[PDB]
Order: C-alpha cells, then structure tokens, then sequence
C-alpha cells in the first residue's frame, strides 16, 4: 500500500583490510532509513529494529560490502 | 497500441531490475543477473559489455527475418 | 558452447580423522583440472581461481569429502 525508499546493502564489514570481521543480516535486510546507523528490517517489509546478537550472521568478507570503520557493538 | 507506450502500458523494467526498484542502470541490473545465473561471479565492464554486444546484434537480426 | 571434464568433491577437510576442519565452495564448486590442488569455479562456468578466505566456508565433515 505505501512504499519508503531506504539505503541498504548486501553486508557489513569493520574494516578495509582483507579478513575483517563483517556480518550480513539473518533472514532480513540490512536497511538505513537515510541514519548514521544500520537497522533490520523483514524483507518484504519496512519494520525497523537494531542490530543484535540472533540477529546477523558473522561471514567473511564479500563483493562491495559497506565499510563502518567502527567495529560495532553487539 | 504499442507495447510499452500508452494509458496501459507495460513495463520494460519489471522482470530485471523487479519490483523493489532502485537499481540505476542496465549494466547493474545484467551484472546481478549474470551472478544468479551463477556464470560470473562479480560482473566486470568486459563481463557485461560481452552481454551487451550479443544482445544488439540478435535485436538487429529481427530487422532481417524472412 | 565449449566444455571441459574436470575434478569435482563437495567438501575437502585436512586429515581423516573425524573433527577435522573442513571447507565447503563458498557460492561456487570445488574444481580441479587434473591438478594437485584445489580451486573455486561459478557453479555454470569454469572460471577457476585460488581457494582463498571469503571464497570457502568452514564448515563440519559431511559423508564423502576428499
Ligand atoms: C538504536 O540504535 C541507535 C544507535 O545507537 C540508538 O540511538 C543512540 O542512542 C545513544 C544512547 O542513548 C545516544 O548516544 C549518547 O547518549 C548519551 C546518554 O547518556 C548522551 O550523553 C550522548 O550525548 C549521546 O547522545 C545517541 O545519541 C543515539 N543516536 C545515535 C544517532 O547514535 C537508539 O536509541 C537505538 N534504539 C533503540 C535501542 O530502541
Ligand atoms: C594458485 O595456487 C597454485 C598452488 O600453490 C600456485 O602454484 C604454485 O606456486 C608456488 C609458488 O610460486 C610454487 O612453489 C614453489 O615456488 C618456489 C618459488 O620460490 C620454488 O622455489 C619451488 O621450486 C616451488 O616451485 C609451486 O611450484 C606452484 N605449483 C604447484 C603445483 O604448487 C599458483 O601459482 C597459484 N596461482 C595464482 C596465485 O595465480
Ligand atoms: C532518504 O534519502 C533518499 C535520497 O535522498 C530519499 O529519496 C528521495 O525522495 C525524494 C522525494 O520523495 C525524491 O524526489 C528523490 O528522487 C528520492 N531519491 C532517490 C534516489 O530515489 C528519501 O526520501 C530519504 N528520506 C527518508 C527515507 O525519510
Ligand atoms: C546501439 O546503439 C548505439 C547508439 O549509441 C549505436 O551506435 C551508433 O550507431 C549509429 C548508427 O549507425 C552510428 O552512426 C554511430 O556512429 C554509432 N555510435 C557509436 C558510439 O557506436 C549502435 O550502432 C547500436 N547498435 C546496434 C547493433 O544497433
Ligand atoms: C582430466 O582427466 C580426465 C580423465 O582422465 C579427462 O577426461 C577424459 O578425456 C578423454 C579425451 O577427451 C576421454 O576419452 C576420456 O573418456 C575422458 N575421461 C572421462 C572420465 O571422462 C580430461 O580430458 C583431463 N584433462 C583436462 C581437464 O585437461
Ligand atoms: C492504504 O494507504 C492509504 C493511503 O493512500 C490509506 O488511506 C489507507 O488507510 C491504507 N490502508 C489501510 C488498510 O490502512
Ligand atoms: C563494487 O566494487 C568494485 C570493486 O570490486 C568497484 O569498482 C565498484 O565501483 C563497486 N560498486 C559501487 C556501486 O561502488
Ligand atoms: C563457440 O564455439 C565454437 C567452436 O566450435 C567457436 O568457433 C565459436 O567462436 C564460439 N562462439 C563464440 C561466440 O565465440
Ligand atoms: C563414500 O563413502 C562411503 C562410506 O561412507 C564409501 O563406502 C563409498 O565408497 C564412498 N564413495 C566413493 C565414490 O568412494
């Protein structure tokens, strides 16, 4: 019924270098309603809630994922 | 009627670039194609330049049908 | 259009004892052409390169891995 447009990506990695720690979301989306953070969301659905633990999926390093420079909390 | 023209028109971009839009180019849209199909990984400009030079000359061997 | 025959194993693990660490393809297949290593191809194209970290995944001992 109504839509939003939201920036997303395929994962997130701490670092630029080879081998970081990065995560990709679990069952959902990784979704920035235009924030200074990332957020999950349902993938045919906007329903936002905070990166956790059971929630994203610790990967190795893919294709043209966002790079935080941060090393998130979780 | 026309196909893709007019009060109902059908959509060119529907199949590709699907129904959660944002993609900004062909090239982009071919290259995530080419990487389900499982026959490129990461689609470099060459990778999909190739797809793009095979598909303009089957489109313009319609032209010459018999 | 063009083929070629080449090795082909789910998984590989070090040693065959079981609680080895084992890796499977990452997005890809295990293929070797008649080497004495392994290497990772698209699972619809023979385009082989080096086993690498971010190209396989940790995994356990399946049934049948070299
Ligand atoms: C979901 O995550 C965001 C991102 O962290 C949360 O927003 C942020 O919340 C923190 C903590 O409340 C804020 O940081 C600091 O708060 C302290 C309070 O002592 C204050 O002294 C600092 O000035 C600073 O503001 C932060 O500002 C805030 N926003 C951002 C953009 O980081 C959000 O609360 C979380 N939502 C939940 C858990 O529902
Ligand atoms: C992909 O992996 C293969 C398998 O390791 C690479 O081939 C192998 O490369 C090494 C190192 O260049 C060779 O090992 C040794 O090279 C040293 C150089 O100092 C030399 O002193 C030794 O005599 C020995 O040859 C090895 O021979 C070579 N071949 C095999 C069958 O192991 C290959 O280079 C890699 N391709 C890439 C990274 O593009
Ligand atoms: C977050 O950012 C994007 C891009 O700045 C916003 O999308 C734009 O929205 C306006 C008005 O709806 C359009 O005219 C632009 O063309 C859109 N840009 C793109 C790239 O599509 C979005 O509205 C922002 N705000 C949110 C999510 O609250
Ligand atoms: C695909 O479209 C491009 C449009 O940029 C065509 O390229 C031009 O075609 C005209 C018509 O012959 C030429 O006069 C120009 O010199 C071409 N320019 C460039 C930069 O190529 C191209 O011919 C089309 N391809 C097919 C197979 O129809
Ligand atoms: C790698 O090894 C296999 C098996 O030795 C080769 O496949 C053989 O190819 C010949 C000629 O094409 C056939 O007559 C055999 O029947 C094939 N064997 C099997 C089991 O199919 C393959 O050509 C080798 N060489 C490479 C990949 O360069
Ligand atoms: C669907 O969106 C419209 C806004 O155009 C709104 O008026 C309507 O209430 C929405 N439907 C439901 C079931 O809420
Ligand atoms: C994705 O990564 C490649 C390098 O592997 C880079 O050239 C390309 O510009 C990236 N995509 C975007 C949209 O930046
Ligand atoms: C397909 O393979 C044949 C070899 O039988 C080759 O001559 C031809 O050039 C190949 N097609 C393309 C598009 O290269
Ligand atoms: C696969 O493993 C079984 C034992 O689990 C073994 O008997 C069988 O021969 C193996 N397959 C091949 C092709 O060696």
């Amino acid at each position: 019924n109504n839509t939003i447009t939201v920036k997303t990506t395929p994962g997130l990695c701490e670092s630029d270098e080879l081998g970081s720690k990065c995560i990709v979301a679990k069952d959902g989306v990784l979704v920035s309603a235009n924030l200074s953070y990332w957020q999950w969301s349902p993938r045919n659905l906007y329903k936002p809630e905070n990166l956790t633990f059971a929630n994203v999926i610790a990967v190795s390093r893919g294709a043209n994922y966002t790079t935080l420079n941060r090393t998130f909390d979780i | 009627l026309g196909m893709y023209g007019g009060i109902a028109a059908a959509s060119l971009t529907l199949g590709i670039f699907g129904g959660q839009a944002g993609i900004t180019t062909w090239s982009l849209a071919m290259a995530g194609r080419l990487n389900a199909l499982g026959v490129v990984q990461n689609a470099l400009v060459d990778d999909v330049n190739k797809l793009a030079n095979g598909f303009n000359q089957l489109t313009a061997s319609v032209g010459k049908l018999a």
